[PDB]
């Protein structure tokens, strides 16, 4: 109740995480991006088409369980 | 599709699909485009009832997708408590470094698993550990604001 589980997929890879919902994206964005070894600022990470920042919380985005966030190569 | 089927079926909990390929002799050690193989999906997607019979015909525990993830690493990230201890009690590497460096430990203290940073330490993780970055857990854990786990870390000295 107090968590919620996200799926990160960038079309090639698709990794499940479970995360605080007052806490902020970052994390989320920093070890899905740390594992291929680049930064999180070299991916845009997008909910429903939106790029998602990194201050912000799933409670803040009205994320729900199960959601599904995009990561896109920039540049 | 011995192999393919494997991996979808290891998802999403088709317990009883799983069970039909390996008793018809899929490779239950078959990987993907990806590097994984179907004891990844099981553990990241929190099926522990098909990770434990994966690991029971001869999974390989310590498998390395493309960059080096274990399914330590991806039941580590979903805070998944038993299936962390059942790949621990059947030989997981529980100080496993990726291609840059991240230890399960890391990506527990990072994403903020008191639990999961716990029963690493009592199975043996290594704080000092350090990333192509050059952060311990405990710096990530006082990075992304989890104090009361980077207590715990700072204990271990």
């Amino acid at each position: 109740e107090t968590h919620i589980n996200l799926k990160v997929s960038d079309g090639s890879s698709e990794i499940f995480f479970k995360i605080k919902k007052t806490t902020p994206l970052r994390r989320l964005m920093e070890a899905f991006a740390k594992r291929q070894g680049k930064e999180m600022d070299s991916l845009r990470f997008l909910y429903d088409g939106i790029r998602i920042q990194a201050d912000q919380t799933p409670e803040d985005l009205d994320m729900e369980d199960n959601d599904i966030i995009e990561a896109h190569r920039e540049q | 599709d011995l192999g393919k089927k494997l991996l979808e079926a290891a998802r999403a909990g088709q317990d009883d699909e799983v069970r039909i390929l390996m008793a018809n002799g899929a490779d239950v050690n078959a990987e993907d485009l990806r590097g994984f193989t179907p004891l990844h999906l099981a553990a990241n997607s929190g099926h522990l009832e098909i990770v434990e019979v994966l690991l029971k015909t001869g999974a390989d525990v310590n498998a390395q997708d493309n960059y080096g993830w274990t399914p330590l690493h991806l039941a580590a990230v979903i805070g998944h408590l038993e299936i962390v201890e059942v790949l621990l009690k059947h030989g997981a590497d529980v100080n496993a470094k990726d291609n840059f460096g991240s230890t399960p430990l890391h990506l527990a203290a990072r994403l903020g698993h008191l639990e999961i940073v716990e029963v690493l330490l009592k199975h043996g993780a290594d704080v000092n550990a350090q990333d192509k970055w050059g952060e311990t857990p405990f710096d990530l854990a006082i990075d992304n604001g989890n104090e009361d786990i980077a207590e715990v870390l700072q204990k271990a000295a």
